[PDB]
């Protein structure tokens, strides 16, 4: 059985996800619009930014991350930005489509809208093949949410100062996934394996976006189309 | 350095 | 009668002016929308930043400029973007609206929105009145073309280093404009002495734009709002 | 300093 602690933990994760998470996607019509040179750059830009924002919401209401220095936040968010953003990403991923499908014509970005944001094949190839393993896992919410912040939470980030400490943050965190799902996730034996293997997966597709954001943001008619959230979060000070 | 983020944060 | 250089000086200023102003504002549609906090700040944010790319096409393509120094050039666009851009902004300024009317319903930016920017009425106030005295000249294309050199070309700015020879430069460009309006514009006898006036004008609301950025830029949450370039050109570095 | 003006300014 679960204990108090860690169903709070799952209640205020859960909740934090659905604040910070819009399933309908309206919010895309403020964006700067898709194009189909590097069209689709300021779409995405605007994209990722917004979704920047998010994340540090969720974060902020992760337990424990709010009593952390700035420093270690921001040194965690810095490193840890872009995979979780690859792990929310997912919730728009159908199989059907091998696309993230946030909407209509417009929103539905397929992989030559990636590529038309400046990115090779490099990135794009073991990204979709992550999202389908993930897809395949069939996560429940409490899943996906707790994944996230086990993510968002690894001491394994250049910056962090007080690894013990965040590091006993991550277990907490382990902890509540490995009995949830051994408790309330029928068939699973496999799972949480499978899900920290995943983990091991980001860190990979974290180092091919920076090398290929690298060589983008020294470009300045491209750094150019990012916007100032952006630039903050994936650059070096 | 990071003054939005920082803001952000509260 | 103007002589050949005078003419060659007018020839390419007016077309530098047809290849950097789109009397359709079509490129609209790609900035991020209007709404109607500071609601209207992202879309004109992308509007002055989308201008300012204009006004460098225009500059570089001033006879003289091109052989100034980088630093001159940076310094010349910095100081003197903001009024380019009030500059050229009056061939949308309507007296029946009071508004700059660059479409419809969405791209007529009334006295409301400014505000919705972040601006608070001691810019805009004398910034409209500058809007119905340079539209009550009338001028030609010409003038307002040759205008906007003159104004760029002030070695009255900050950072200037070769004051002395930017100075024979906008001294060649006041004897076109001189010549012009002498022996090309019936009935203006009073035009030249208006037209310099108003760069005194500029001057003015140059320092209550600055003054209400720089309140502006040192608010995270809104310099958040503003594109790169923006920050580049309006910023002291 | 100033990465972007100077590309724009060839
Ligand atoms: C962001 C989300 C959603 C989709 C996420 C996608 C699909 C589109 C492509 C990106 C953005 C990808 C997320 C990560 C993979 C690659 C992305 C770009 C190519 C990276 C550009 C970033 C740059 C220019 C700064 O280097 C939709 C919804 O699920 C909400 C979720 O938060
Ligand atoms: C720019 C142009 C046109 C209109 C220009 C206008 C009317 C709308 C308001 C602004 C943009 C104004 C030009 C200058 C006065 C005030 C402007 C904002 C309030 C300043 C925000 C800048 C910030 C946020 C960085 O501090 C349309 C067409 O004529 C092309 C032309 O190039």
């Amino acid at each position: 059985m679960l204990s108090d602690e860690q169903m709070q933990i799952i209640n205020s994760l859960v909740e934090a996800h659905h604040k910070t998470y819009d399933d309908s996607y309206s919010d895309f019509v403020r964006f700067r619009p898709p194009v189909r040179r590097l069209s689709m750059l300021p779409h995405l830009a605007d994209l990722v930014s917004y979704s920047i924002q998010k994340v540090i919401g969720f974060a902020k209401m992760i337990p424990g991350f709010r009593d952390l220095t700035a420093e270690d936040q921001i040194a965690l968010l810095k490193s840890s930005a872009i995979e979780i953003i690859m792990l929310r990403s997912n919730q728009s991923f159908s199989l059907e489509d091998m696309s993230w499908s946030c909407g209509g014509p417009d929103f539905k970005y397929c992989i030559n809208d990636v590529t038309k944001a400046g990115h090779t094949l490099e990135l794009l190839e073991p990204l979709v093949k992550f999202q389908v393993g993930l897809k395949k896992l069939k996560l429940h919410e409490e899943e996906h949410v707790l994944l996230m912040a086990i993510c968002l939470l690894s001491p394994d980030r250049p910056g962090v100062q007080d690894h013990v400490r965040i590091e006993a943050l991550q277990d907490r965190l382990c902890d509540v996934l490995q009995a949830y799902i051994r408790i309330q996730h029928p068939g699973g034996r496999l799972l949480y394996a499978k899900m920290i293997q995943k983990l091991a997966d980001l860190r990979s597709l974290n180092e091919e976006h920076s090398k290929q954001y690298r060589s983008l943001s020294f470009q300045p008619e491209h750094s150019m189309q990012l916007t100032p959230l952006v630039l903050e979060v994936f650059g070096s000070e | 350095k990071h003054k939005i983020l920082h803001r952000l944060l509260q």
